[PDB]
């Protein structure tokens, strides 16, 4: 439920509508007609795949790591850079996420249009 | 191409009914779309980018461009069984159709790999158990495993380097650098390339657990995926990047933190070769040297000689890394440095692009003797023990070092007990081994 | 009633069967290949061979990195007809280790207006993944008026650089050699001469000594008008020192490979070449397995068992090199590479991911290329030497057995080791080669060492023998007069002989004399003798094995001990 800077979430959905075939790993947030949106309070992004688990298992499992923002001097040395701050990635693995140390993480998943279904996260230190 | 049953199982020969394609007989579907290799004019189609999908199948050396390619064929049993046995190998990438409903077949600009998809077959049966057409398949999956990354010890020593990597005078003392030579007494008012150690450039072997480059369950196999392996240093906020593996061997220099965009200039240690024919694992032996790593202040003591990774034999900084270092520094490993290993996997449980991560910790630990008992008589055996972590560089052999780094103290004399001691010393002790 | 025939590949099995649990050196094991491709007749047998086009598929083994026809890529052949003229390596060259002798200029004219097209022979290119073979693919003239005498190849994109990975040069390595493998028997010439080409430009067209002069020398011969299409032949330091022996980038000059023969008036459809380029030895110390380096590639000449089995049988042979043979190029010189049982060199005790893995391609049933692939340990033993008894009386016949399985490097014949005889070197009186390199670990040349008191025992001789100790007598005639003829190691020919061809244990012995001459000291050569003999008795004899590949795979110092009793 918190969590810090620099930092990996484990993102997971049981979403049993969307096992459309049962031989073939179903995925959601890929088009636009379906998207999954991650969002922070300043920063976003946009159509994230989700992968199922299992070929017919009904529950999509991925994760995004927060990248942060590269202007602190964490370390303390002296120089910025401590954090690569990027916000990057579509696919189900490799998304990236700029947060702010003091940030509140949000994962929305549609199951028709009009309709989206929400969850919250926090973010400090 | 011409007819609507290209790439299909039957006759050339077809006709448009109620019932499909009169010479279609049997066809594989992957994610409920027909495999067909991109031919006629409709497979002019790019995608997202500039190469089309017959290049880009050509490109990535799949052969199996579709059914027709593998020779796919029904044959029977027997003379009279009535069973036909066909097969075929499933293809790493296939190129998907972009719509059934014009012939030649409009093929999509971009191929995509067919793990996780569902591999489906259709045999069209003109004449059912009633004696009329009844459509009949079978379902199955295309399994992918996820890679995975491992490393040999959890920590490693601290590589060292000689005399000749140093651009400073000769010295009797190292005077900060990174020189393993004798106890002061080996030595005679200077250091030179007999008194010391060999270079210290510690060998770690990369492992990673991929089934799905295990294409031949009894016969070689490499990780041809080009920079799927990344081999990286990391003290703190700051990284530097040894190289990429898995791509064709090829020249080139040390990034610092993933600056260069262009990939060509990065050294590659080759394809890794599997460790058994059946076993999937593949093992790649890379050696860091002890200049492979990040700048840092604390290094100034040694005017270090850099080897050159390219072509050109200068010793220059540029001719190792990409960048000169920064004013001050030096490129150079510290203790508590993470020595890490990013493998990026093609293909996870999932069939898609995958990060793994593996780390181990540099370190350096004291050196203590041991004796098996206090007291000898002399002529006897001395079973001379010493224990010390930081001298196993590589974990797959068992390197040998000088016994000069000991030295005899006694009334009788003091030497090194080695070949730099004293006339008619090493021969006193008689080392076994030597 | 009519009966069909059906075309159809099946799946091949290479397999390993050691005759034990451990694939020891000099034990010649079977190699077992089921494939039912490559039986194309029912009625006879059917060998493998590089030379038959026909036989796609050979099995081959390689370690490290040889330098194979396709090291640049894949190559580009012609065939040219002409005269080479007197300003050409291939007529006035000589094997004869001379730099202008072996080393010079290529230069040709070319008369091909009664050709073909009236142009240059080109042929299609194509390179085997594992047995690195190049098949020529061109037009399959053979009329009587056909007549070709050159034949042209560049290895791609190979240059200095890519030579220099594998060829080392001979004159600065401490233990280094370098050997040249063709195979030209599908060509059927008469004779045979092959040269090296280097140049800072493009090989195909060639040019002229009289036309430029970008290259100071752009021909380094290799054979000259040799009768075997087959030869195995130990490069000259000659071609080493060429290599090695331009001022200019390596990078920046490519490498050719030239062909001179004649009686090959006719060409087939397919062609075949092949040759590769070995290396072995070792640099400085060589205890570390980075200076350790075995560049060779090995192909097996399977044979058909029956007339219509698909099983196809053959064998490996491997010799581990140890410190003798190390600096002696006839073992190296003296496997086959291309044999129905070859054999090859092992420098390490090469386990795990490392083990001799042979490697064969096969067209499966369902139609793809996949290889199928099988390897075998071949690891060290470590060296064991001890004597029969605790205590000996003079002249009690003492035996010497070693048992480390190796030294076997020949499962046919009696593996056997010498005593050395030279009092220059200095490994005299020891068992071993006069040639012997110093390093960090003791004598290259040292093998076994008998000693007395901790002292070595060898006999009085050279210009070092002339102290006489306390009495005018010297030591050499003090022995001549006790009329002991035992005076060292080698007056006794004791000489270290396998018990059997393949048993791995070498069993030597010697009687003790009463008398011997010690040695003053060892820190020169020759020996520096004492001037009076000793009676042995009570003296402890202690033998020192040097075992050069340990269980682990390096160098470890046993002995066994033994005194000499009296009564």
């Amino acid at each position: 439920k918190v969590y810090s800077w620099t930092d990996k979430v484990y993102i997971t959905i049981v979403a049993p509508d969307h096992n459309f075939d049962s031989d073939l790993v179903d995925e959601i947030g890929e088009t636009d007609s379906d998207p999954i949106k991650v969002s922070t309070r300043g920063f976003d992004l946009d159509n994230y795949k989700l992968v199922e688990t299992g070929t017919d298992t009904g529950i999509f499992t991925g994760e995004v790591i927060l990248t942060g923002f590269t202007a602190h001097d964490a370390d303390g040395d002296g120089n910025t850079g401590d954090a690569t701050g990027t916000t990057s990635g579509s696919g189900p693995t490799d998304g990236l996420l700029a947060t702010d140390d003091d940030d509140g993480l949000t994962v929305s998943f549609e199951f028709s249009e009009d309709e989206t279904i929400v969850g919250s996260a926090l973010i400090r230190w | 191409n011409s007819k609507a049953t290209d790439d299909a199982v039957g006759s050339a020969t077809t006709q448009s009914l109620s019932f499909g394609e009169l010479g279609r007989l049997l066809d594989v579907t992957f994610d409920d779309v027909i495999w067909s290799t991109p031919d006629g004019a409709n497979n002019t189609a790019t995608g997202n980018d500039s190469d089309t999908c017959s290049t880009e199948l050509s490109n990535a050396g799949i052969t199996d461009t579709g059914l027709g390619a593998t020779g796919f064929t029904l044959v029977e049993t027997g003379a009279a069984t009535g069973v036909f046995v066909g097969d075929f190998q499933i293809p790493s990438f296939w190129c998907r159709v972009s719509d059934t409903t014009t012939t030649p077949y409009t093929y999509a600009g971009d191929e995509e790999t067919t793990t996780g998809l569902d591999i489906e077959v259709n045999y069209v049966d003109f004449r059912d158990a009633s004696g009329e057409i009844v459509e009949v398949g079978d379902s199955a999956g295309v399994r992918a495993n996820t890679g995975s990354v491992s490393l040999d010890r959890t920590v490693y020593p601290v590589p060292f380097g000689t005399i000749a990597d140093s651009s400073k005078a000769a010295n009797a003392a190292p005077n900060g650098r990174s020189v393993f030579p004798i106890h002061a007494t080996g030595i005679t008012s200077t250091i030179d390339s007999t008194e010391e150690l060999p270079t210290g450039d510690l060998t770690i072997h990369v492992r990673i657990n991929d089934p799905d480059f295990d294409e031949n369950p009894a016969g070689e196999d490499a990780m041809d995926q080009d920079n799927a392996l990344k081999i990286s240093v990391i003290r703190g906020s700051d990284s530097v990047v040894l190289g990429y593996a898995g791509a064709s061997e090829r020249t080139g220099k040390i990034d610092v933190g993933g600056n260069n965009g262009t990939i060509s200039n990065i050294r590659s240690f080759g394809e890794m070769d599997e460790i058994a024919p059946d076993a999937g694992i593949f093992e790649l032996d890379v050696n860091i040297k002890f200049t492979d790593g990040p700048a840092s202040a604390q290094c100034n003591s040694h005017d270090t000689l850099y080897t050159a990774l390219d072509g050109t034999t200068g010793k220059a900084d540029t001719n190792r890394f990409d960048d000169g270092a920064a004013s001050g520094q030096e490129y150079c490993i510290l203790q508590g440095d993470i020595l890490q290993v990013e493998y990026t996997d093609p293909a996870d449980a999932s069939g898609d692009a995958n990060t793994v991560t593996d780390s181990a910790t540099f370190d350096l630990r004291n050196g203590v003797l041991q004796s098996d008992k206090s007291v000898y008589i002399i002529g006897s055996d001395m079973i001379l023990t010493l224990i010390e972590p930081d001298f196993d560089l590589d974990n797959d052999s068992a390197e040998t070092y000088d016994l000069d780094l000991i030295e005899w103290d006694s009334d009788a004399a003091t030497t090194t007990m080695g070949n730099k001691g004293v006339t008619g010393a090493a021969a006193a002790f008689d080392p076994e081994p030597t | 009633t009519p009966q069909t025939i059906l075309v159809g590949f099946s799946f091949a099995s290479i397999d390993i069967q050691p005759v034990t649990d451990e694939w020891t050196s000099g034990q010649e094991i079977p190699v077992v290949i089921v494939d039912a491709d490559q039986n194309k007749n029912s009625r006879a047998d059917e060998d493998l061979d590089l030379n038959n086009p026909d036989v796609t598929l050979i099995p081959a083994l390689r370690t490290g990195d040889p330098f194979t026809i396709d090291e640049g890529g894949t190559p580009s052949l012609i065939f040219t007809n002409g005269t080479n003229g007197d300003d050409s390596i291939f007529d006035t060259g000589a094997i004869n280790n001379t730099s202008a002798g072996q080393v010079g200029n290529f230069t040709l004219n070319i008369n091909v207006t009664r050709f073909s097209s009236a142009t240059n022979i080109t042929s299609t290119e194509s390179i085997d993944t594992f047995s690195k073979r190049l098949i020529s693919a061109q037009t399959a003239n053979s009329s009587a008026n056909f007549d070709v005498d050159f034949a042209i190849i560049d290895l791609g994109s190979a240059t200095l650089e890519t030579l220099k990975e594998t060829v080392v040069d001979e004159d600065n390595t401490a233990v280094g050699f370098n050997f040249f493998n063709y195979d030209v028997r599908s060509l059927g010439a008469d004779t045979v001469s092959i040269a090296l080409l280097n140049t800072t430009g493009n090989i195909l067209p060639w040019v002229n000594n009289d036309t430029r002069n970008v290259d100071k020398n752009n021909a380094i011969l290799l054979v000259s008008n040799s009768t075997n299409s087959q030869a195995y032949v130990d490069l000259t330091n000659a071609v080493s020192d060429a290599v090695y022996g331009s001022t200019n980038t390596d990078s920046n000059v490519n490498i050719g490979f030239a062909m001179y023969f004649t009686g090959v008036g006719d060409l087939a459809a397919k062609e075949v070449i092949v040759m590769d380029f070995f290396s072995f030895g070792f640099t400085d110390d060589g205890v570390q397995s980075s200076e350790r380096f075995a560049n060779q590639i090995i192909r097996i000449e399977a044979e058909e068992t029956g007339d219509n089995t698909s099983t196809f049988e053959g064998s490996l042979e491997y010799v581990m090199v140890n410190q003798i043979n190390i600096q002696d190029a006839g073992t190296f010189s003296g496997i086959t590479p291309i044999a129905d049982d070859p054999s090859f060199i092992v420098i390490e005790d090469l386990t795990d991911e490392d083990a001799p893995r042979v490697n064969y391609n096969d067209l499966g049933a369902d139609g793809v290329t996949t290889p199928v692939s099988d390897q075998e340990e071949a690891p060290s033993h470590s060296g064991v030497v001890s004597l029969n008894a605790d205590s000996y009386k003079i002249a009690d016949t003492v035996v010497i057995t070693v048992e480390d399985l190796d030294l076997n490097v020949d499962s046919d014949l009696i593996d056997i080791f010498t005593v050395v005889s030279d009092n220059s070197k200095a490994t005299d009186d020891a068992v071993g080669s006069a040639t012997t390199q110093s390093l960090s670990f003791g004598e290259l040349g040292r093998l076994l060492d008998v000693t007395f008191d901790d002292v070595i025992w060898s006999t009085p001789d050279g210009a070092n023998n002339t102290a006489t100790g306390n009495d005018s007598d010297t030591c050499s005639t003090e022995l001549s007069n006790a009329g002991i003829t035992d005076t060292g190691l080698g007056a006794t020919g004791f000489t270290l002989v396998e018990t059997g061809a393949a048993t791995g244990v070498f069993v030597g012995d010697f009687q003790i004399p009463s008398f011997w001459c010690r040695v003053s000291d060892t820190t020169t050569t020759p020996y520096t003798y004492a001037g009076d003999e000793e009676t042995t008795t009570g003296l402890d004899i202690e033998v020192n094995y040097v075992d050069f590949r340990d269980a682990s795979g390096e160098i470890v110092e046993v002995g066994d001990s033994a005194g000499v009793r009296a009564n």
